[PDB]
């Protein structure tokens, strides 16, 4: 029966467990550096080795 | 501890005593406030399995989509969420007694699920590949006429014969005119001592009013009225006006 | 804080003060906007559970398919997605007070689930295999006459008997002519400080008008009318013209 | 031991002997308490594969979401929580007899899957790769009028034709009067040893009463009445009055 | 952008100005195309919530079986699909204004599910054991006579007084003859500017026609007719011939 | 392309050309088989969104429960069974044109779901708290008199004035005596190449019969008759004998 | 399949004649006459021999989920839609869809069926892409479809769409010449299937087959022959065994 219902169900779920850290392979070095720059900006606990 | 002063109640007590050596499932039919739970527990106590666990279930509180899981159990990995195997209610009552209350509130889909467990008692767990053999003594209580439901189409014909091996009909308190007074006094000792009151009896007019007043709710309504009268009393007895406004 | 000047409400207050030590379930009936929840909270405050949570639940919005799951709790592994343990209202309010609002809105299917938890206080969690008992005080508020609904057949008779240990009926505001003026004064004094209004009293014609309106919405309608008068107030006294909405 | 002293019953038994060596699905349609399980187990016993397991399963005891995960099985990794692969009940009865109780409760998709399995002869796991072949003998017993179900559309006509190659109809006990007496005497002695109640049999009036009562449960109702009589009787002869109250 | 030339519109605007600091919920009643949304947004802008988010929602756009989930949100493990904790629309508009559009079409069952939220602001999420306190000013709009729907039994009287603290009535445009000419001029100017049309007003016959037709869609129908005329316009001045769809 | 010969078709095409610069929603009224969808596609091509996608939907087949689900999409936790977010039809038609076939047959209850989306263009998904703005042009085609449905209490006047800004009327084939021969010749030429029958034209009797007949199914019925004649002919020209399907 | 009667020969010739015809074909008659057999013969004898013959009966389709079987659904479309499902039109992409007993369909469902056929494009319940398929329609009717239309329990447009080529199969009650060949074929098939030595029916029993009106036609004939084979104990079958079934 067609219908959007809220209920308690006992069903079997497949294994879609993927799509994590996989997009870091297709990128080149430059785009990877851009992503790392974004990550450094958004996370205060990440720092990159410098020379200054 | 209870009151069984009525001759019909004495006959029912004798029937309960006579099935001490029996194990077939028993059905109880009657109205509200008659003592279906009391009769079930008395049968359990007089049965040889009194020391065995006694599990009471209401069939209206189990979710629709997990009905098979609760009464049969499952092994780990049977479904997404079965991280640890569980034992069902029937295996909890393995060797003991299982009492189903309000059994007339069971959907027709869930009624056919209990055809083989009552007869043979053998069932396969959800994800269980080995048959399980148990010994269960089954008691059931209903508040409506089971025969009418069977003849009307709201109850399975097979299930009535599976459960209706020994049928006990508890009479209403209205026909038990000789049980109101012994109960009404007892409830008094149940209430005043619990409330530290000074009521030690009932007036003759109050007793006559209670006898004349119809107990549609039976013992439950009588207890509620007596408790209210004790709560709103003032003196060493209960006069007519203390309960006239209620009954 | 609240005002109780009508002589008939004095009897209800005395009855409340006479059930301070009681812990039996209480049922309350009355028209909409008369203060059933206020009476329930007043009973809760005078009870020995005054230092306990007062869990007020609306039974007219609980989803049906999880209704039991929302009142009994569940274990881990009971169903898909239940990766943690959680409780219901009965266990979360153990030792306190559970106040059900609009008990008449409950459908018949849901009314058959608490029949074994109001009296004995015991139930079983979803996926649990251990019996649990709780000691809670059950209060309910409703507006439609439960007795006439039981007579018609829209409410369970046994559940009504179980819940109706002590019944409190609140009369309509139209029957209470001794509280209209005090409640109007209280609302005026409350709303003259929130908006810094200069209103300090009512006019004699306005007071006479207040004694003629049937008060269909009762206390809520009176509060709304007083709020409208305060918001739309220019002079220090509220004349009969500003109360023409009652004509 | 089973009693068959009716010419129709003897003809049915000879049919059972003739068909017990066949390799075709069997459909058993009859009234309540006629012995469908007894007939199926007699077919299984009087066969070359009598040593093989007799897998008796109820179509209403399987949740839908795991039906293909129960009657067929599953492999590891096909779904979350699948720690280890588990065989299905279909492979369990390989080379033996699989009995389906109350075949009329199956859903459209379940019946379609069963028809696919029966027609193909080989099936697949839930998440496997190879194809599994079995040599099962399929019996199914139901009490519903399959003609009404197929006319309404609750059962697939092709599946009914495949399973219902041979229709076995056990006559109602009301048409088996000559076989009524030997059955009850079989129970009366059996319960006499079971419950230690001393009884020799029935009287002429009791036997005439039994032949006059319109049994609805057939064997089950008669057995229940006999068990009640054995429990509630201390004398060696059962009189008309003892059985009259039960009737 | 909004023209208020009728004296009733000026009275409504002055009343809105007086209730800028008023935080109570308001109910607006009118016809189709009278300006309920415009008046509600003007009330919102003039209130203290000018910079607060204004969440406008239609009650009929939510399915019945997930209405509570969309109204209050849900916690983890509440149901098969409660992946993570989610907030409701009431928690979405914290500190702002909630606009219930077309409240008349709401069913009786849904009106009983929001009786405690409006008056007190406290509600429990699905699966959440903590109480949620929110402060949202509620503006409801309807095209129906709710004061008659409460009498007819098609609306719940309990919610009427919860949304009846302040009530606004918008008269139809056919009575607002001071608005027809200014609204027509503004619409013609806007549709000439958008469509690059060289029209800059109406003719006297067209003005007389616009003031005599019994408009049923009111301002929206006037806007539609003006747009239709502008699209098919062929001169610097619009004559009665272009507006032939009126009469 | 499309052939238009009658003066009414030329006028309709010219009006379409004139209003192609307009972005107003269009409502088209006619009969079954008059070519409303062809006119809608012509309108889409002649507008500035010809390169933009055109989404045409027959709303007479959408289930009521998934009406909001299809129109608005949903999020991960909107309901049970969903695992991923889904787009809505309006979002799928964002930046283009959305066409609705047979808008008259739509249920009265579901017409409230499109009251705000057409005007505001802002809506929330199921299970979401974010408002989405689009730019979609609404075209609706119907074979029923919308105004009659409004007057008989079957259609929502607000939705009508939302869509009833631009009106188009397509007369049936019974008023298209001039536009019968070109359509018949076009269909004959198409089906001759489709089925390789190589039929060139029609004889005098066939043309007379086709012209004299007051077609009720209009262009659809004429095309079906031509296709049947092509399938059941072997000559170079179709005579009246091969047109025996007509009255 | 065996066809020996002159009516059966004419039916086979007509079916081979309409083999090159790609139009939807309607077949009507009585129960158990071979409408599915004739439809499969048309399928094999046409250019779509290698394509699937998706044959389904519209009687068992539930009312509320008819659309769910008409088009199909995706993952998460509704409760119970764990995965995606393909409708019969998608399964029969390039094949032949055979709807058995079309005369019993509800009126409202029919109005939602032929609309898919004429346009040929449809959307999945939960899919954002339009689906275009090509099918050949075969229909079966158990009653008088013209009478049903005259009773207002059907659609005239659907009848015209499926009435391009219509076939009537005479039942077994007027096909007595095929009785002996069909009985012999079924007897041999069941004897070789159950591995029991049975030669053929005796002269006495041959009268009962013609005496039997055969209301159930070939289905009942096959059931009776199989049951007679199962209970047979000799290489010859007498009239007594058939008497217990007739
Ligand atoms: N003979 C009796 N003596 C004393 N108390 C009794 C007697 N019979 C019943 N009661 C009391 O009646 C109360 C109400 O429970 P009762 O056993 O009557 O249940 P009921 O109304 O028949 O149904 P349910 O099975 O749902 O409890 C019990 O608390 C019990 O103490
Ligand atoms: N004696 C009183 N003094 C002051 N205010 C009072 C008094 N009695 C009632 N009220 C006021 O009446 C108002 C309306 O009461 P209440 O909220 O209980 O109405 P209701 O609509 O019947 O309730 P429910 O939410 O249970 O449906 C309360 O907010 C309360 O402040
Ligand atoms: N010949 C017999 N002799 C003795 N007892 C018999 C005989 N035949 C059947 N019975 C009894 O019949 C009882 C019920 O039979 P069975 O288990 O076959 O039920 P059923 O007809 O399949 O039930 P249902 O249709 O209600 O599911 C058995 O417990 C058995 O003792
Ligand atoms: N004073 C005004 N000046 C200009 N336009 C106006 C005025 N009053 C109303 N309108 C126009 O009326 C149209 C409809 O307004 P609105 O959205 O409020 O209608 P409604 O049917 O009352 O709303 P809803 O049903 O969504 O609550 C708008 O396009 C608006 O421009
Ligand atoms: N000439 C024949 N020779 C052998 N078997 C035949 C013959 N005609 C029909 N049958 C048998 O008849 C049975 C039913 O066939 P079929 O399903 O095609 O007929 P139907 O019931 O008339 O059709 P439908 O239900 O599809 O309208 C099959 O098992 C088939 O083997
Ligand atoms: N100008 C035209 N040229 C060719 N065919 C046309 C023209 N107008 C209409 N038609 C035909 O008429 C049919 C009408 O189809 P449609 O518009 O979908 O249904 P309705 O007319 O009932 O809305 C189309 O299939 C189309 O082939
Ligand atoms: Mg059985």
């Amino acid at each position: 029966k067609q219908g959007l219902q809220l209920r308690l169900s006992q069903q079997l779920a497949m294994t879609p467990q993927l799509q994590q850290a996989i997009r870091l392979l297709q990128l080149s070095t430059l785009e990877l550096q851009q992503e790392l720059q974004q990550a450094l900006e958004s996370n205060p606990l990440l720092e990159q080795i410098d020379t200054h | 501890e209870y009151v069984f002063e009525s001759p019909k109640m004495k006959e029912i007590l004798e029937k309960i005593k006579k099935i001490s050596c029996a194990e077939c499932p028993v059905l109880i039919t009657g109205e509200s406030g008659v003592g279906k739970e009391v009769v079930a527990r008395l049968i359990h106590k007089l049965s040889d399995r009194s020391k065995e666990p006694f599990v009471a279930l209401n069939v209206a509180s189990i979710p629709r989509d997990i009905f098979e899981a609760e009464l049969f159990g499952y092994e780990k990995g049977a479904f997404t969420g079965a991280v640890s195997s569980k034992e069902g209610f029937f295996e909890l009552a393995d060797g003991g007694t299982l009492f189903l209350d309000e059994i007339g509130e069971l959907s027709l889909e869930a009624q056919a699920k209990l055809l083989r467990v009552i007869e043979s008692g053998k069932f396969y767990r959800l994800g269980g590949r080995k048959e399980i053999e148990v010994n269960v003594r089954i008691l059931a209580a209903t508040n409506r006429n089971i025969k009418e439901l069977v003849k009307e189409g709201k109850f399975r014909e097979d299930l009535y014969y599976r459960l209706g091996v020994i049928e006990i009909e508890i009479p209403p308190l209205r026909e038990r005119k000789e049980d109101i007074i012994p109960l009404a006094n007892h409830f008094l000792k149940k209430f005043s001592r619990k409330y530290a009151k000074e009521v030690e009896g009932f007036t003759k007019s109050a007793q006559e009013l209670l006898l004349s007043y119809p107990w549609y709710g039976n013992v439950r309504e009588l207890k509620n009225v007596i408790e209210r009268a004790v709560l709103f009393s003032e003196g060493k007895f209960i006069d007519r006006g203390e309960l006239s406004c209620l009954v």
